[PDB]
């Protein structure tokens, strides 16, 4: 479920923590190390001026990776502070540190409902929000066209419509949209939704 | 409630020791970062070192790796900075912080490490008001603290009774290697021949305290 | 390494003015940067955290903002109590380094100063060293040029000066110069004089040896 979520995210690079929000009371980071060889750590944290707290790692092959992660508390994700966290090598050399704000790094499903239909226009998109997923007034979204060619259209806060009229005929194409938190919110992109096909007129 | 104490500081030779401690009431020591961060006189701010929560792992500057260590002791909620092979470059008030919102959100007031190669006491010499000072206007006197060793010298006039219009200046250190400073007060004209005028000069490293009535010269 | 390069190192606003502090990281490193307000005897407050996080009790009228590797610390209306010296502190993994400071200093009124200068005294003679003092009395701006002649002519090198902190009361500074000359030196001339310029005009003061 939740595998494919973090998968994403994992070819960002070995060099920073990937941490993400599913719903803004909750967190989870990990970082991939391929086993060749487990070693030990420690994930530190601290939430504003409170004394600093350790979160246990956890260990789990991937295929032929090794992914350490953890998993933080609801009271100490719930709240728009800054959160500092930490990982060090037994031996005190730190690998990862880092500040983060959880309303930022919030990681959406893919939107559901992709509909294609022609308009006296020559046509027009439908989707829904990401299910499950609250604050739906304040997604960002974006198509994608192919015909080879690409082509993406931004759509911002809480529009779930695309009226794209600038089209050919006679050409196949393929349409999918994404989306994530918007000037008060951050995340990244969540994958694609479900594509839709459609043949053009002449 | 929160609160750090610092102690320990003082004079020491070039190549000495000195340890220094850290008091922390109102937070458990263990659970936090804890860094020594220290500035020179005039100067400003050089990290030091820090110390980790629960696992005390340390992480010293490049300048003082080798001679410092950095150390806590839970039981006395207290950390300590033992500073080895002190250099004169070292002087400096030495703060000890505390970690917190992402950066140091409780500092201790500091201490003061002094390396000193010599100690030497101060001459004072008067800085006579003038004759031409404006008669129904002021004029201006002072004290010149010369060729003391090391800092700093303290000076008052009449023991505290007189600060308004007084400026002391800072020391500087004179090609000679040894600091130079002046003290120098606006009075008025008519009371220059009633009024006494003194300055209290403290140099504590040579525990030399000097007293100088300074007083119009004529002839 | 990183540096945190700090400008401007000084500067002078009048009370109700909009400043900003600008903190250069040499490099690529993390938002952990923080600003630190220090006033003389005391230590450094923290004043804004991540960046851009005010304080808990830290006024309104200080802001933090970034862009790119330069991180600025903005006060919209300055009031008297903000005249201090500022820090940048950035934290890495686990080098931590400051910026070089920053000195916000009162703009005020011009003011000439009173020019006053001393003679050794025939006390501090006796030991072969004669110090003539010159002194600059609550004047503003501070940058002033002090030029000492012994018999008309122009003295190099052989003087030092210091400089008070601007007056809680008059926002203003004093000065000093010191010319130290041998006992021989100075009992071999008549005419010491100390010439301040400061704009538009030079005021000399002067004492003739031995006449009181
Ligand atoms: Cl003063
Ligand atoms: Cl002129
Ligand atoms: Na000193
Ligand atoms: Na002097």
């Amino acid at each position: 479920k939740f595998e494919s979520k973090a998968a994403l995210l994992a070819a960002r690079g070995p060099e920073e923590l990937l941490c993400f929000t599913e719903r803004l009371e909750d967190l989870v980071c990990f970082w991939e190390e391929a086993a060749s060889g487990p070693g030990n750590y420690s994930f530190s944290y601290q939430l504003e001026d409170e004394p600093w707290k350790l979160c246990r790692l956890h260990q789990a092959p991937t295929a032929g990776a090794v992914r350490f992660w953890c998993s933080l508390p609801t009271a100490d994700t719930s709240s728009f502070v800054p959160l500092e966290l930490r990982v060090t090598a037994a031996s005190g050399a730190p690998r990862y540190h880092r500040v983060i704000h959880i309303n930022e790094v919030v990681l959406l499903d893919a939107p559901v409902g992709l509909v294609a239909r022609l308009a006296e226009s020559g046509v027009v998109l439908r989707w829904l929000p990401p299910p499950e997923t609250p604050m739906t007034s304040h997604i960002r979204y974006e198509v994608d066209v192919s015909a080879g060619s690409v082509q993406r259209v931004e759509i911002l806060e809480g529009r779930t419509e695309c009226v794209l009229s600038n089209l050919r005929g006679r050409t196949r194409y393929t349409f999918a949209v994404r989306a994530r938190m918007a000037p008060s919110f951050g995340g990244f992109w969540s994958a694609w939704s479900e594509p839709v096909s459609l043949l053009t007129p002449s | 409630e929160v609160q750090l104490v610092e102690s320990g500081g003082g004079l020491v030779q070039p190549g000495g020791s000195l340890r220094l401690s850290c008091a922390a009431s109102g937070f458990n020591l263990r659970s936090y970062y804890m860094h020594w961060v220290r500035q020179a006189p005039g100067k400003g701010l050089e990290w030091v070192a820090s110390i980790s929560p629960y696992y005390s792992y340390t992480y010293y500057a490049d300048s003082v790796k080798g001679r410092f260590t950095i150390s806590a002791d839970t039981s006395k909620n207290t950390a300590y900075l033992q500073m080895n092979s002190l250099r004169a470059e070292d002087t400096a008030v030495y703060y000890c912080a505390r970690h917190g919102y992402g950066a140091m959100d409780y500092w201790g007031q500091g201490t003061l490490v002094t390396v000193f190669n010599q100690i030497k006491g101060p001459s004072v010499f008067p800085l006579a008001p003038s004759s031409k000072s404006t008669s129904g206007g002021t004029a201006a006197l002072g004290c010149l603290v010369k060729d003391y060793f090391p800092g700093p010298v303290t000076v008052s006039w009449n023991s505290g009774a007189l600060t308004s219009g007084v400026h002391t200046f800072p020391a500087v250190l004179q090609s000679s290697g040894l600091y130079s400073l002046s003290s120098v007060v606006t009075v008025p004209s008519s009371s220059l021949g009633t009024q006494t005028y003194i300055c209290n000069v403290n140099h504590k490293p040579s525990n030399t305290k000097v007293d100088k009535k300074v007083e119009p010269k004529s002839c | 390494d990183i540096q945190m390069t700090q400008s401007p190192s000084s500067l002078s606003a009048s009370v109700g003015d909009r400043v900003t502090i600008t903190c250069r990281a040499s490099q690529s490193v993390s938002s952990a940067v923080a600003w630190y307000q220090q006033k003389p005897g005391k230590a450094p407050k923290l004043l804004i955290y991540s960046a851009s996080s005010l304080y808990s009790g830290v006024p309104s009228r200080f802001s933090g903002s970034r862009s790119g590797t330069d991180f600025t610390l903005t006060i919209s209306s300055l009031q008297p109590e903000d005249f201090a010296t500022y820090y940048c502190q950035q934290s890495s993994y686990s080098l931590i380094t400051f910026g070089q400071g920053t000195k916000v200093e009162i703009k005020r009124t011009v003011a000439a100063p009173s020019v006053f200068i001393f003679p050794p005294s025939d006390e501090q003679l006796k030991s072969g060293t004669a110090s003539v003092v010159c002194l600059l009395n609550n004047f503003y701006p501070r940058e002033a040029k002090v030029s000492w002649y012994v018999d008309n002519a122009l003295q190099s090198g052989n003087s030092q000066e210091s400089v008070t902190e601007q007056d809680s009361k008059d926002s203003t500074y004093s000065l000093s110069s010191t010319l130290t000359l041998s006992k021989a030196d100075y009992e071999k001339h008549k005419v010491y004089a100390c010439e301040v310029t400061q704009g538009t005009t030079s005021v000399t003061k002067s004492f003739n040896r031995g006449e009181c």
